[PDB]
């Protein structure tokens, strides 16, 4: 790892924009924890399921 | 022994951090100015905590 | 030969630290955790912030039916309530009688 | 500030910085500003910046 | 407002004030001397940074999974 590093200090654009992306990796941890346990309602669920499979209106 | 037990049963809880650890210790010895490395190395030689100074 | 019982130079050292209390001693170290621990700032916030919310619950929701949600969503309607009375937009958003 | 020393190989003192082979020093040497850079130290020894403290 | 007997702390007559004991030899001893013997914790303090790292993930663990 130090060597890596001494070479992102050597480095001019790259060590102060390629961190920026970062934060949305936590974004990420957050909402997965959300979404775990997030309550729904049944009948939108059951009416409007996500990505679910033989649902005519998506065509199969 | 008991001794290889806990070191095979901790083995992987104990390891997790150890990457970013690692790659933080390794990050301060190389971007930060060495200055400020031998100023930490001269306060722990003198009993106290770099960490806390630097903060007050 | 003293016929009395001699008390020993620590007891007498540890009960200075009992008696040699002034009056500020006493008031400002006491009164730093009641003035903000007590019913101006905090406790009183807390346990008259549940008055009206719970208020709001039962007049709105149910006591029992809040009682059978979950902890989250009686947190949302909470919060919900301790707006609608914070905000008090029947009082001309005043808390006064 | 300070001075540079050579000592032998092991035990760094606390405080003092490492001039290590390729190390990199802004100076000024007779009134003339410098950059002195480290090449080949000798072995069974190392070189250190060692401030006045 | 208030007579001098009250600001002077006597009507007549200055009373003696027993001085305050010193207990030679040793430290004082009252509620405002107590940092002689109870510093900040500064023993502890990376083993603090390490454990609370541990606390919040432990428990961010146990209660994903009790969630999920
Ligand atoms: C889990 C596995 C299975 C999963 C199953 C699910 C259930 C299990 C749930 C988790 C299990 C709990 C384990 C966690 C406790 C633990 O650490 O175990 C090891 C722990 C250590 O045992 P040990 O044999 O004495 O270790 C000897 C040395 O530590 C050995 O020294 P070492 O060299 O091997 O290192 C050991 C390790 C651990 O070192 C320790 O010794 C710590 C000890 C902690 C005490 C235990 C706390 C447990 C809390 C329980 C709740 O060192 C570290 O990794 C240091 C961690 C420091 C925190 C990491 C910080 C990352 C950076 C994040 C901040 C970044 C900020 C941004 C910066 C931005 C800058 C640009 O085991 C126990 O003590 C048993 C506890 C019960
Ligand atoms: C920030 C708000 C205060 C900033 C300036 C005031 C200040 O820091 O005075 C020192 C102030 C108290 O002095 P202290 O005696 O060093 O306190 C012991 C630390 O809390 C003991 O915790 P620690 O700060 O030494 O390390 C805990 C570690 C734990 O890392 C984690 O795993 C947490 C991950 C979070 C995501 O978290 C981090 O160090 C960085 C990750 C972000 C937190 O410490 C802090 O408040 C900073 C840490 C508080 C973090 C949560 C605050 C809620
Ligand atoms: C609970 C115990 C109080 C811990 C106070 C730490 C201390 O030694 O006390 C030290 C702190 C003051 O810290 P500082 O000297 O840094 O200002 O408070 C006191 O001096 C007296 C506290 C009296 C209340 C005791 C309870
Ligand atoms: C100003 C408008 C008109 C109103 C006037 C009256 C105002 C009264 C309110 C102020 C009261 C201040 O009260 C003040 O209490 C302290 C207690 O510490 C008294 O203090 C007195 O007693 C202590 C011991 O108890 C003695 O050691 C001290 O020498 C003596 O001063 C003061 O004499 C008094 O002045
Ligand atoms: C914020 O503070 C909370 C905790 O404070 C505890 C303070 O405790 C201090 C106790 O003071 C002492 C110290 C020493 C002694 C002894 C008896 C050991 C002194 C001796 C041996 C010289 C007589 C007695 C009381
Ligand atoms: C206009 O006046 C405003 C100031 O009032 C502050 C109120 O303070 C409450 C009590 O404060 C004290 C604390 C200690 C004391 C002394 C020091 C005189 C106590 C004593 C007699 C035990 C030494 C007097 C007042
Ligand atoms: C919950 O709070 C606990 C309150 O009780 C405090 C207990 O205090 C007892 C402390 O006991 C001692 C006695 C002596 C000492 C010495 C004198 C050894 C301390 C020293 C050498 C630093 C002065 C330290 C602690």
């Amino acid at each position: 790892f130090y060597n890596l590093y001494n070479f992102v200090r050597i480095g001019r654009v790259s060590k102060y924009v390629c961190w920026l992306s970062l934060p949305l990796v936590f974004q990420r941890m957050w909402m997965k924890n959300r979404a775990t346990g997030m309550e729904y309602d049944i009948d939108l669920e059951n009416y409007a399921p996500f990505e679910a499979k033989k649902n005519p209106m998506h065509g199969h | 022994s008991l001794a290889k037990v806990w070191m095979y049963a901790s083995w992987i809880p104990r390891g997790i951090p150890k990457a970013m650890a690692n790659e933080l210790s390794s990050a301060a010895a190389a971007l930060a100015h060495p200055e400020a490395i031998a100023r930490v190395a001269q306060l722990e030689s003198q009993g106290k905590n770099p960490y806390r100074v630097a903060r007050a | 030969a003293p016929l009395y019982p001699v008390l020993s130079q620590a007891s007498l050292y540890k009960r200075h630290f009992f008696k040699n209390i002034k009056l500020f001693h006493v008031v400002f170290y006491v009164g730093a955790p009641c003035v903000t621990f007590g019913t101006a700032a905090w406790s009183g916030s807390n346990r008259n912030s549940r008055e009206a919310i719970f208020m709001v619950i039962e007049e709105r929701h149910g006591w029992d039916n809040f009682k059978k949600l979950s902890s989250h969503q009686q947190g949302v309607i909470m919060q919900e309530a301790a707006q609608e009375s914070l905000l008090a937009r029947n009082k001309g958003e005043l808390h006064l009688p | 500030t300070g001075c540079v020393a050579s000592f032998p190989e092991g035990d760094v003192p606390p405080g003092a910085v490492e001039c290590l082979p390729g190390q990199v020093i802004r100076t000024k040497v007779n009134g003339e500003d410098v950059m002195l850079e480290i090449d080949e130290v000798d072995p069974g020894y190392q070189v250190c910046w060692f401030k006045p403290d | 407002p208030l007579p001098n007997a009250v600001v002077q702390g006597y009507t007549s007559v200055r009373g003696p004030k027993r001085p305050l004991d010193h207990f030679y030899g040793r430290t004082p001893l009252n509620i405002d001397t107590l940092w002689h013997w109870v510093k900040f914790p500064h023993r502890y303090d990376n083993l603090r940074f390490a454990v609370c790292f541990w606390a919040f993930l432990v428990s961010a663990h146990f209660a994903n999974k009790k969630q999920r």
